[PDB]
């Protein structure tokens, strides 16, 4: 193996890593940062964003009100002084992202505009278009090229990490062109290897957000914080499970049931609210949560429109015009008609709920640092405790360079400061993993992979859906389990060396695997009712402060088995109620 | 119901076994949301494990999907097998190294974009005193020369490039002149050494084709061809100055 | 030593040959070869003109060939084939915004094919009426 | 990797004439090979327009002479510089192509510039 040395190594090219170094960069202009990841860093999936990040910037908000959104939207399971420092942070950072080309749509005066999101009272949302993560990853990634600390490593699989004593020393990860195993040293690693949505049959993630640096931090005793909350997004497209932006209810469009009946004003966002007028916090423009989950009621009232890629909800938004429908949303209309074959101007598109986002993550203090010393995660494979039980609309992409420039900046600190350890131990650690992946080659038995894979889809879609109830969470346990032991006898029947996507994506699948097992146990373990997590049995269909304000800590042990730990909430200035 | 069968000729190449690349023939179920992304997942998943390719984003904005079909360069999950029942070959993308099946060496790609200094140069304005005034005006200057992907489609379109391989290329001049005519920018003469180069903007003969195959309407020929007027602008006043 | 060995697909002389959108591209470039052999036509008339009316008159009657009337024929086709897709892509050249937006390339190709009709029309008179 | 100091180009100059030809042959060709090549050896002209005696008068004309150097030099530089770049793209290879298709066109200026100041 051969070795490289660095101040820092990052984990992932996300808009996360990129901000992290650049911050790491601009704070250390002689470090060496080397910046990895699995993909060219305009392939991470923050290129995928159609709707905005937040930062406070009109003349009637405040940082309080920001602040308040979050809390209350995270059902008071945020840590407040981080929510605080994030909300206290976002005007900086897209000012800082206008100042390096990130293209802002403009007032017509030169200001840069907001528009509402995430049910926010102010908006406090900045946007490109309907193209607002591509611009920012395109962004910081352009800008990333003017900084030579910035040793990138483009397309190298990050196997695992070294720890010994309690303190990071580097990475083992895989030359993904060449086959060939490389040693990293580094006295500071942040894990920016986003969220874990592929674990559900149908998502809106793309096929990297695996959640291999959540599944490495587990091997290594760090626990995942709060991975019972996966946040659905409603209006998606069927079978593929694309994103239909919010924009489009945003502009008037309306959700209707088989009997093109407004369903969501019997689930208490009545009254209906005109074609004319769109209302915030009222039907299609209300709770997130409500709008999925009142799906899964006109499911259980048989009021579905059945359809092949599976039972859908139509969104109509035929009252719009034609130079609003074809001319104003360009990329909207583009997807429709490309992957469900309808013409937002003729016909209404079918949708319905999708797993979106991974609310939890890599557990965090206020300086994104983890219980290992060195060892940062940020971004959404992190949990800095902003998001809690439900994350709010625009939120996620604020916190990237927010908490990305902090990591990087706290990372050059602690890189700076580490000392030396054990050489025999490091080395010792390298070459487990080098004996770990042999092993993983060597493996036989005859299983198929991309079954194991699937039904671990259908199994977190089942168990772990909009709604949960304990008998079929208890069956995606065992479902889990049995997977698991499934695992030990799947057999990787491609040898080769250049590009060998069969073992990657099958270590991919183990990860993937051990975080599911988190989620799935974090949630049957939790009995009650908060944000994306709702459950239908007795005695937990409401919110618990008395016994439930608390962090769901998982730990992966040594022998397979998920247990489960509990920390208290910061609280500062808004108390529950 | 009963889904159609359709007979996928994927041009498959191991470096470590075959001299050269070959077809192979693989019959994948499609019905009308079928796209050329699903069907190599499921051809890699049920008949060849082997088969690699790059991809990411399944909606046509990360831009690693680039290869070719039928000898049109496209993005794989823009493509619909319903467009193809009468025949459907699938190679890799075109004018590049093949390493693998459908995966190819961008580092040609990678060093131009590199090379044309992608970044705000010359502008000393700090986060402290609030962002670049910048009317709608400013940015319909540049801002369709903002979208692209970098998937390297334009690239597999020129024929000038198939033919130069040093030609830095559409994708990178075209990042190049919106980072030129961004308002906010005051480093033109630090691009314009790639620019006026027998490499750069005078590589061109206007072919069209990239702009043609362009899946997020960029028009790269375009700023190529105002890059052409802008280069000469730069010849005549390098000329003017005497010394 | 590296397990990879880069394949390197050739580029032949006939890759215009495949893609139609190719054979078009050629086809435009094809147009410059009636082009200059107008243009040498016109050096032959010029000096036959200055030579008198006798080379004069050879010259018109080498233009009655009449396999010399097929190949200008062909010459204005081909110049009428340039005139077209010389107007298509010149507009590309320009960056104009109108309104917060960037325009052509409909009313420049206009305005360029209106120049054109002029000019032929224009010519035709002086030259035949009087 | 990429030159960090690269040659700039000539070609500003060549894709410069062969500009303005274009547009010249683009507005001005059509309506001349019409003239020249189909209705003057057809007699599709009324009375004595394309005569000799007429045709002599415009040319020794300044206007005519001008007319005459443009219309037969600027469709040179353009058609010749496309025929130097097609050679490129037939991978046909040209000892001095340079030299060769733009010294023909400075060639047949210098001649087409004999003719018009009259023989
Ligand atoms: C359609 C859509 C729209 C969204 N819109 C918004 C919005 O408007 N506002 C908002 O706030 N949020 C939005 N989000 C959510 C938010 O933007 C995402 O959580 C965000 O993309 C997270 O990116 P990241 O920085 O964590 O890294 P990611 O973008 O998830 O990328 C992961 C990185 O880790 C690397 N990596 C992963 N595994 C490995 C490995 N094993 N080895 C090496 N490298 C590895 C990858 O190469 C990549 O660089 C949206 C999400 C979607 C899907
Ligand atoms: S412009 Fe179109 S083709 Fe050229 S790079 Fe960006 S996406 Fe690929
Ligand atoms: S097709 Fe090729 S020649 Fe230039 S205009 Fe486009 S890069
Ligand atoms: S798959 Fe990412 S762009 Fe087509």
């Amino acid at each position: 193996m051969q070795t490289f040395q660095a101040d820092l190594a990052i984990v992932g090219a996300g808009g996360a890593g990129l901000r992290a170094a650049i911050a790491a960069a601009q704070a250390n202009p002689n470090a060496k940062i080397a910046l990895i990841s699995k993909v060219y860093p305009m392939r991470s999936h923050t290129v995928a964003a159609e709707g905005g990040s937040a930062a406070v910037a009109q003349d009637h908000d405040s940082f309080e009100y920001h602040f308040h959104d979050t809390v209350a939207g995270g059902d008071w399971l945020c840590e407040q002084d981080v929510v605080d420092y994030f909300v206290h942070h976002c005007p900086t950072e897209m000012t800082q992202l206008e100042l390096w080309g990130c293209p802002w749509s403009r007032r017509p005066d030169g200001s840069v505009n907001v528009r509402r999101f995430g049910g926010m009272k102010i908006e406090r949302t900045w946007f490109a278009a309907d193209k607002t993560g591509f611009h920012m990853l395109h962004t910081l990634f352009q800008t990333s090229l003017q900084f030579p600390q910035i040793q990138r490593f483009d397309e190298h699989f990050v196997l695992d990490i070294l720890v010994d004593d309690g303190h990071v020393r580097g990475l083992v990860a895989m030359n993904m062109m060449e086959g060939t195993l490389v040693q990293i040293r580094a006295n500071a690693v942040v894990m920016a290897t986003g969220g874990a949505g592929r674990v559900y049959r149908y998502n809106t993630n793309g096929g990297i957000v695996t959640g291999d640096g959540m599944g490495m931090a587990l091997s290594h005793g760090v626990p995942l914080r709060d991975m019972e909350f996966v946040q659905y997004h409603p209006t998606g497209l069927p079978g593929s499970g694309i994103l239909m932006t919010q924009g489009c209810r945003g502009e008037g469009g309306i959700l209707v049931n088989k009997n093109g009946y407004r369903y969501l004003q019997d689930y208490g966002m009545g009254p209906e609210t005109p074609l004319g007028e769109p209302k915030n916090k009222y039907m299609e423009l209300g709770p997130r949560d409500k709008v999925s989950q009142a799906f899964w009621h006109e499911w259980r009232k048989g009021n579905t429109i059945s359809t092949p890629r599976g039972d859908v909800v139509y969104l109509d938004l035929r009252h719009l015009g034609e130079k609003k429908l074809h001319e104003r949303l360009p990329f909207i209309c583009e997807l429709a008609k490309a992957y469900v074959g309808v013409d937002p101007v003729k016909e209404p598109i079918p949708v319905r709920p999708t797993a979106h986002y991974t609310m939890g993550g890599i557990e965090t203090d206020q300086n994104c640092e983890t219980r290992i010393k060195g060892l940062f995660a940020v971004g959404e494979c992190s949990s800095v405790g902003l998001h809690g039980a439900n994350r709010l609309g625009s939120n996620s992409l604020a916190e990237l360079v927010v908490f990305g420039r902090l990591a990087g900046e706290q990372a050059t600190e602690r890189a700076a400061t580490a000392g030396n350890g054990n050489e025999a131990a490091i080395e010792a650690q390298a070459a487990g993993v080098e004996q770990r992946l042999k092993d993983l080659v060597n493996q036989d038995g005859g299983e198929n992979w991309a079954k194991i894979r699937d039904e671990m889809g259908l199994a977190m879609e089942e168990g772990c859906g909009i709604y949960r109830t304990p008998e079929l969470m208890q069956k995606t346990i065992d479902k889990l389990a049995e997977l698991q032991e499934r695992f030990k006898r799947v057999r990787i029947t491609d040898t080769s060396s250049v590009f060998n996507t069969d073992l990657l994506y099958t270590i991919e699948l183990g990860h993937g695997l051990n975080v599911a097992e988190c989620m799935a146990h974090s949630a049957m373990a939790r009995k009650e009712s908060r944000g994306a997590h709702q459950r239908l049995d007795e005695g937990c269909t409401e919110r618990d402060d008395v016994n439930f304000l608390k962090h769901t800590l998982a730990f992966r042990d040594a022998d397979g088995t998920t247990r489960l730990e509990y920390s208290d909430v910061k609280i500062t200035t808004l108390p529950p109620a | 119901a009963e889904m159609k069968n359709l007979k996928i000729e994927v041009v498959r190449y191991n470096p470590e076994v075959d001299t050269a690349p070959h077809s192979a023939f693989y019959e994948v179920p499609y019905d009308a949301t079928t796209s050329l992304l699903d069907a190599l997942g499921y051809i890699k998943d049920n008949l060849a494990p082997d088969l690699s390719y790059r991809w990411s984003c399944r909606m046509a904005i990360c831009g690693s999907c680039g290869m070719m079909v039928n000898n049109v360069p496209k993005l794989a999950c823009k493509t619909f097998l319903r467009d193809y029942t009468d025949g459907m070959k699938v190679e890799a993308l075109a004018n590049f190294p093949i390493e693998r099946d459908l995966v190819v060496d961008m580092t040609h790609f990678i060093e131009s974009l590199e090379a044309i200094k992608p970044y705000i140069i010359g502008n000393s304005r700090t986060a402290d005193q609030g962002t670049n005034i910048q009317t709608p005006a400013q940015m319909a200057k540049y801002h369709q020369f903002s979208g692209c992907i970098n998937c390297g489609l334009c690239y597999a379109a020129c024929p000038q490039f198939g033919l130069n391989p040093e030609f830095i290329g559409p994708a990178a001049i075209t990042l190049a002149h919106r980072y030129n005519e961004d308002s906010r920018d005051h480093g033109k003469k630090e691009r314009m050494a790639q620019l006026n180069s027998q490499n750069g903007v005078w590589s061109c003969t206007f072919v069209g084709y990239c702009s043609e195959v362009c899946p997020k309407h960029v028009d790269p020929a375009a700023a190529i061809q105002q890059g052409k007027v802008e280069s000469s602008k730069d010849f005549l006043i390098a000329t003017l100055k005497p010394r | 030593t590296t397990k990879r060995k880069p394949y390197v697909r050739p580029m032949t002389s006939t890759w215009w040959k495949k893609l139609p959108f190719y054979r078009f591209y050629m086809l435009r470039e094809g147009t410059a070869v009636p082009a200059v052999w107008f243009s040498i036509e016109l050096i032959f008339g010029l000096f036959a003109l200055k030579n008198g009316p006798e080379a004069w008159a050879g010259f018109v009657d080498f233009l009655q060939n009449p396999v010399i009337v097929i190949i200008n024929l062909i010459t204005l086709a081909a110049a009428l084939l340039h005139t077209k897709t010389w107007f298509e892509l010149a507009p590309k050249a320009a960056n104009i915004i109108v309104k917060d937006e960037k325009m052509g390339p409909e009313p420049i190709i206009k305005s360029l094919w209106a120049v054109t009709v002029v000019a032929t029309i224009v010519i035709l008179f002086v030259a035949l009426y009087w | 990797m990429i030159n960090p100091n690269p040659k700039r180009s000539d070609e500003p100059v060549f894709w410069g004439l062969f500009g303005a030809g274009g547009m010249w042959s683009a507005i001005i060709a059509p309506v001349m090979i019409l003239l020249v090549g189909i209705l003057l050896p057809l007699g599709l002209f009324p009375g004595d327009a394309l005569s000799y005696e007429r045709v002599l008068a415009f040319a020794q004309s300044f206007i005519g002479r001008v007319f005459l150097f443009l219309m037969i030099v600027l469709p040179l530089w353009c058609g010749l510089h496309r025929m130097h770049h097609a050679m490129h793209d037939l991978k046909i290879h040209v000892p001095a192509g340079k030299w060769v298709f733009y010294g023909l066109a400075a060639i047949l200026t210098v001649v087409t510039l004999i003719g018009v100041v009259t023989i």
